């Protein structure tokens, strides 16, 4: 059996495919193939997902064209490298991440032949930062469901660490599917090469920022910062009243001098620095 | 005894040293 | 006699048979409360979690009614519960030689040869269990079955019993075959290779094998492998104060974070119970500085490992961090109040520990309910009176339907931690003399990682000490002394179970006396008895008894 | 003159204490108010 | 302004209790939640 500890190893490079084609095509539920080589009973670590292209109009995961993936299975075989051929991925867009009747129908056509093909969801709205809204599944026995008895005897408290959603806990999750606790598989070989390479200016600094309008700019703030310093001489003087709870909720239809004045004394502050060091390091650096 | 006094006395100041440091790394790392 | 004398003083087995004459003679227990965790019957973690709690509560005491008042419930749950079934008979026939191979003859894997290889596979792990830091026919009897054997089902079993009956003894023979076990380039060979790769060679450090250890944990594509190694390489060096530092450097230099929180480990056990400056630097730093979150853990769980000699600092320093942003510094700032304080039954830390069980993550719910139950063994309402508050509370946690497996899972662990042994047995990371108990060292560092692995905290039978005073006169012979004490007598408080279907302070007292380490100065001297120890009577333990 | 060498260590060492152990209990709760904004 | 800041820090104290949410309304929200799941 399984300990519900299975420990999935993906990649950094499928991520990225899964984003870009889920995200391509987004609005309808687009899907593909997973390439990876199965590693022991517990782990399976895929290396590579190719796509596949859709059937026609219709949001739906309608079939698979073995003539396709042979095809492409294959191509790669005498270009690349070889691998293996495991899961299989469709996409909710906007909605976090489940099985549906359809997407355990073609699940259930995939576990077929091989018990441990992986059913994954890829969700390209809901993601900011650190999240991305995967949570690859797979399918639990609805005969044991009969049974009445709790599968997946867990050994290790490793699975139970991510709590499901509401939304997944009211369609099959569990009931028909399970959570797999996975992370991600880096190293200095990519963390150095995208690091360095983002964001990075060329010989920006080293200019004058458009040396008329610096200081026309630096008059274009301080004009109505004189007045929001008005401001500021005007909301001091009804303190020492009303309690400043009420100095929290009856100022959300006017503006405050205090937030909006700092704001530009950083503003002003930075735009100056800057330009004044990056005007006198050239001074010695050009001759 | 009375030469406790100052050696249980500096050992908080080996305990005192760290804190200020500690709280020091903290006013940064909430902010990032 | 002085030829007997090394045989007599070293081997030691009048401690051994001596401690389990009291676990058979003082048992104290409740099958009510196993009655009590029975209603909770379904697929779940709950029947390891009964039958780990059985034999958290009945260690060495080779009592054997509560597993055999049923046999469907014990065997419903497979694959591991077996393992697990097998793993727990030792504990409770720990230290006796005789009742080993004679019970456990069922349990041979070529008697019954059943559909589970881990019932019969999980044997040499008890084996182990029994004898721990007792080699004898254990080792190369653990050691013949391993040169032949199955895959890595018998061998997890036979590797780490047979690592743990070889604990720290440097046997080229067991060296052996923990590298053929090493070597296997396999993912289910990592705990059962890596653990007792550094159990053999504890406190040793061969920098050699320390090479082979961390140069073998850099190529490999598996976890367990990297994980086993991951507490071996911090075991195989054991309080150095500064012959480590180099290499917490270079483990803590690494990408790895699990190599970062082994030099964590390492760093914890480079110095045990040691208040130095130098590892509390970078040791809190990277407590700090880290982003993953196993290393902050074992980070924030190195401070009682290493300040455990002074149970009043660390709730200065850890209480400041158990409302840290996330549950997993939450949650090992909660552990190590429970490895710095969990002999004494500190208020300060219990007044920490009270609303940690508040917060909305199962697990620092769960920790905060073992360290809750750490923090108050063999204590009676007087030395702190949240004792009873509690025990009422993991009843009111263990019995809701609407409670996490894991929520529970502290409850249902806290009730074996609780009731250990008839409330007979303590742990004892700490010695009268000040050396630090080695043994239970490893045994609460080893019973951390019960995250990976559930019965890698079932290494835990090594903590369980007693407290129980023993008159002796000749080499055998029981004496016959009744003392008695002087202050305050409800300290002497019971369980008392309930079983719902003029003050005496002169207790007198066998030879085999449970009494509280708080008790030992309140006790009085034998005066009018035919015996009068010649021994200052300070320590529990045995003595001379003499007989005047 | 152990009035005037031992002694005169007592009344010292809580010059440092009367401040360091201030600027803790300031910046203690310094750190206190923005965890709470955290969690 | 560094002045401002330094001699500032000291009314922060008596910063007492900053309870999460609750207990009781924590396991009532628990059994809440209970009963969207049972619905
Ligand atoms: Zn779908």
């Amino acid at each position: 059996a399984v300990d519900t500890a299975e420990q999935v190893y993906i990649s950094s490079l499928a991520l990225l495919k899964m984003l870009k084609h889920g995200r391509a095509g987004v609005p309808m539920e687009v899907m593909g193939l997973m390439l990876g080589e199965f590693v022991d009973d517990y782990t399976v670590r895929v290396i590579d997902v190719f796509a596949m292209p859709q059937s026609g109009t219709g949001v739906s995961v309608e079939a698979v064209d073995p003539v396709f993936q042979a095809k492409m299975l294959d191509m790669l075989k005498q270009t690349g490298r070889p691998e293996m051929v495991v899961g299989w991925y469709h996409s909710h867009p906007g909605f976090g991440c489940w099985l549906s009747g359809v997407d355990i129908n073609t699940q259930q056509s995939f576990e077929a032949l091989s018990e441990r093909a992986v059913a994954v969801v890829v969700d390209p709205i809901q993601s900011v930062k650190g999240k991305v809204v995967i949570d690859a599944f797979r399918l639990i026995n609805a005969n044991m469901m009969v049974l009445g008895h709790e599968p997946r005897q867990t050994t290790s408290n490793l699975g139970h660490l991510n709590k499901p959603s509401i939304q997944a806990l009211i369609h099959g999750l569990n009931r028909h599917y399970y959570s797999i606790t996975i992370n991600y598989r880096k190293n200095e070989l990519e963390q150095k090469m995208l690091l360095n390479l983002h964001k990075k200016s060329w010989m920006e600094g080293l200019t004058l920022q458009d040396y008329s309008e610096h200081c026309k700019h630096n008059e274009s703030v301080v004009k109505e910062m004189l007045e929001l310093a008005k401001n500021y001489n005007k909301a001091v003087e009804e303190e020492d009243k009303m309690t400043p709870e009420q100095l929290a909720i009856k100022n959300v239809g006017k503006q405050d001098p205090k937030r909006h004045l700092e704001e530009h004394v950083d503003v002003l502050m930075t735009s100056n620095i800057v330009q004044c060091l990056a005007a006198m390091l050239d001074t010695v650096v050009f001759k | 005894d009375l030469y406790s006094r100052y050696k249980k006395l500096q050992q908080e100041l080996e305990f005192l040293e760290v804190q200020e440091e500690y709280i020091k790394d903290e006013q940064k790392n909430l902010k990032k | 006699d002085q030829t007997l004398k090394m045989i007599k003083i070293l081997s030691g087995e009048m401690a051994i048979e001596l401690h389990l004459q009291f676990l058979i003679r003082n048992n104290n227990t409740d099958l009510m409360i196993l009655k009590n965790t029975k209603d909770a019957v379904r697929n779940s973690v709950c029947h390891t979690a009964t039958v780990i709690a059985n034999s958290f509560m009945h260690c060495g005491t080779t009592s054997d009614q509560f597993l055999r008042d049923n046999l469907e419930w014990l065997a419903r749950a497979t694959n591991w519960a077996k393992f697990t079934a097998t793993a727990s008979l030792g504990v409770i026939h720990k230290g006796h030689e005789k009742e080993a191979l004679q019970l456990m003859a069922t349990y041979l894997p070529k008697d019954t040869s059943p559909g589970s290889a881990y019932q019969e596979g999980g044997g040499l792990y008890a084996l182990g269990l029994i004898h721990a830091n007792h080699g004898g026919d254990i080792i190369d009897y653990l050691l013949n079955q391993l040169k032949n054997a199955s895959n890595d089902i018998v061998r997890h079993g036979g590797s780490l019993g047979l690592g743990l009956a070889a604990m720290g003894t440097a046997r080229q023979d067991v060296y052996d075959l923990l590298k053929t076990n090493l070597y296997q380039d396999d993912a289910v060979t990592g705990e059962a290779a890596g653990l007792a790769l550094g159990l053999v060679m504890l406190g040793s450090k061969n920098a050699q094998a320390i090479e082979d250890m961390v140069g073998y944990a850099q190529e490999t594509q598996h976890e367990k492998i990297l994980r086993g190694l991951a507490v071996g390489i911090a075991l195989v060096m054991y309080g150095r104060m500064e012959e480590a530092d180099a290499l917490i450097e270079s483990l803590c230099r690494d990408k790895d974070p699990i190599l970062r929180r082994s030099g964590m480990y390492t760093v914890a056990m480079a110095y045990c119970g040691s208040g130095n400056n130098k590892a509390i630097r970078r040791l809190l730093h990277v407590a700090v500085s880290d982003v993953n979150d196993d290393v902050r853990r074992a980070a924030v769980e190195s401070l009682g490992f290493i300040l455990f000699r002074t149970p009043e600092q660390c709730p200065s320093v850890v209480s400041l961090l158990s409302e840290s942003y996330n549950p997993h510094v939450r949650y090992g700032a909660a552990m190590a109040l429970g490895i710095c304080c969990a002999g004494t039954g500190n208020k300060e830390a219990i007044n920490l520990l009270e609303p940690m069980t508040n917060d909305p993550v199962n697990y620092v719910r769960q920790g905060a309910l073992i360290a809750s139950a750490l923090i108050m063994i063999q204590q009676t309402e007087i030395t702190c009176p949240k004792v009873n508050q509690f025990r009422q509370l993991y009843s009111k946690v263990i019995n809701d339907k609407h409670d996490d497996v894991m929520a529970k899972f502290g409850a249902i662990l806290a009730q074996g931690i609780l009731d250990a042994g008839g409330h007979n047995v303590t742990i004892s990371l700490q010695s009268r003399t000040g050396h630090t108990h080695m043994p239970s060292v490893v045994g609460v560092l080893v019973f951390t990682q019960f995250w990976f692995w559930f019965p890698l905290s079932h290494f835990l039978s090594l903590a369980y000490t007693p407290t129980c005073v023993i008159g002796l006169n000749k080499d055998l012979k029981m004496p016959k002394v009744q003392y008695k004490s002087n202050c305050k007598p409800s300290t002497f408080a019971y369980p008392a179970p309930l079983e719902v279907p003029p003050e005496p302070n002169f207790q007198l007292l066998d030879n085999p006396a449970r009494v509280m380490p708080a008790q030992l100065k309140v006790l009085t001297m034998p005066e009018t008895c035919r015996y009068q120890p010649f021994k200052p009577l300070s320590i529990g333990g045995i003595i001379i008894l003499k007989d005047t | 003159g152990l009035r005037q060498y031992y002694l005169s260590k007592i009344e010292e060492l809580q010059l440092i204490v009367n401040d360091k152990s201030q600027n803790l209990r300031r910046l203690q709760a310094q750190r206190n108010e923005l965890n709470a904004k955290v969690r | 302004h560094n002045m401002s800041v330094k001699a500032m820090r000291f009314p922060p104290k008596s910063y007492n209790k900053d309870l999460e949410s609750a207990e009781e309304r924590r396991e009532r929200e628990q059994q809440d939640l209970e009963f969207a799941k049972e619905m």
